């Protein structure tokens, strides 16, 4: 209901996300992306299309 | 009586505003009673507290037979809570050289493979290799081979005969009733197996350059999703790099390029030539010597 | 000083100092006037001595008042709020 929570609730969207992120991207990559979306819990495209923006 | 929270409680609350650090004969010793309050009623945080006051001070205190001793059995009970094998292997650094110099090799020998245990599940540390030689180290004792190649296994380990040497000895390995608490030994099964698996991938990489994932899986012990969670915590701590292929099965070294190739990595090709014309001009006189002669 | 100018220094130097949750900033505010900017950068910093002076390495709420009474009074002079004579 509030502007400026929902303004900052993309900034925690992003911030545990970029954390979770960093733990998938420091090991080796090429690893397949629905495996990547059962760690996160989230749509595939979800993943894809927040990853990709970053 | 059996009431433990209640004398604790209390004696926390008198013996704190008591003693003006005074007289510390009586004071050192009425601290180790309270010291035990707090693990038998299982808090850590207040067994720790307590534990910053005389353990310094005994230091530049003469050094007594029980005060020391009393550290030494401390120390290890507020470990159940913590579980940490590398601070408490610290810990025993003193009672080392304590039955190796006061007392004599009928309490060394236990306290040996005891210390000994602490380091095997240690996680790492830069002290590692020096504690390998040690100093009494080659005493012609049965239990001190047995830690010694253990030591030396992680190197060449298979995990192939794990579970063989686990079974005819385990002094401290798999049951232990000395020093450790726990309702099982599941304890000791789980804890060491963490540390023979990040030993087995650390030595692959100088090794293995390029291995199967499917022959990986069989020489940790592990699974598909059990292999995947033991890399991902030395990686993410600064450990170790490897590289891990899901579609393609294919683990390998990662060497890094980073060292711009011919620019760098050349310097060990100039050491090749440089003992040529040093050699040849050596021995074209040597030669001639045993020949004129 | 304000309750909230003098609570910006004690939110900053506290913040790369160790402390303990039972220690309380708060009562370390509207009890003080007029203080500079060492002066309560002071309180933290002899807080963290007493703690070594204990063999302590976080900040308790003990050590706070310990630590207060030293740099509450910076005045030890008398004939004082006189309005009158």
């Amino acid at each position: 209901g509030d502007e400026l929570t929902r303004s900052h609730f993309n900034a925690l969207y992003d911030t545990l996300l970029e954390s979770n992120l960093c733990k998938i991207i420091e090991p080796f990559e090429c690893v397949e992306i629905s495996h990547i979306s059962k760690i996160i819990g989230l749509d595939t495209q979800q993943v894809e299309g927040k990853l990709s923006q970053m | 009586e059996g009431k433990i929270d209640e004398a604790a409680d209390i004696l926390c609350e008198l013996q704190v505003e008591t003693y003006g650090s005074m007289e510390m004969s009586e004071k050192i010793q009425f601290i180790l009673e309270q010291m035990e309050l707090s693990i038998l009623k299982g808090d850590y945080s207040q067994a720790t507290v307590l534990s910053r006051k005389i353990l310094k001070k005994t230091f530049k205190n003469p050094k007594y037979e029980s005060l020391k001793l009393e550290y030494y059995n401390l120390l290890v009970k507020i470990s159940l809570h913590k579980r940490e094998y590398l601070e408490v292997a610290q810990y025993l650094q003193e009672i080392y050289q304590t039955d190796a110099i006061k007392s004599d090799e009928a309490k060394w020998k236990p306290v040996l493979s005891h210390i000994v245990y602490f380091l095997v599940l240690s996680p790492y540390g830069n002290l590692q290799n020096d504690l390998i030689h040690k100093i009494q180290n080659d005493n012609n004792l049965k239990k001190l081979e047995s830690q010694e190649s253990l030591v030396k296994l992680f190197t060449t380990n298979e995990l192939m005969r794990w579970p063989i040497v686990q079974k005819t000895y385990e002094p401290v390995l798999n049951e232990d009733d000395l020093a450790f608490g726990g309702e099982a030994n599941k304890h000791h099964w789980e804890d060491l197996q963490k540390r023979v698996i990040e030993h087995n991938l650390r030595v692959i990489s100088e090794y293995y350059s390029r291995i199967t994932l499917l022959r990986l899986n069989e020489l940790l012990d592990l699974t598909e999703s059990q292999t995947e969670t033991y890399i991902s915590d030395l990686v993410n701590q600064g450990i170790i790099y490897a590289k891990v292929n899901r579609p393609a099965k294919i683990v390998n070294f990662e060497k890094p390029k980073n060292s711009s190739q011919l620019l760098n990595e050349w310097s060990h090709n100039v050491d090749e030539l440089l003992e040529h014309i040093e050699t040849i001009g050596h021995l074209i006189t040597k030669e001639e010597i045993m020949h004129g002669l | 000083r304000d309750r909230r100018e003098r609570r910006l220094i004690f939110g900053t130097i506290a913040s790369k100092m160790s402390l303990a949750p039972e220690a309380d900033l708060d009562s370390l505010i509207i009890r003080n006037d007029s203080l500079s900017g060492a002066v309560i950068a002071a309180i933290m910093q002899e807080a963290g001595l007493r703690a070594v002076r204990k063999n302590r390495y976080v900040i308790l709420q003990s050590d706070l008042e310990e630590a207060y009474a030293t740099q509450v009074k910076t005045d030890n002079t008398v004939d004082k709020f006189d309005f009158y004579k």
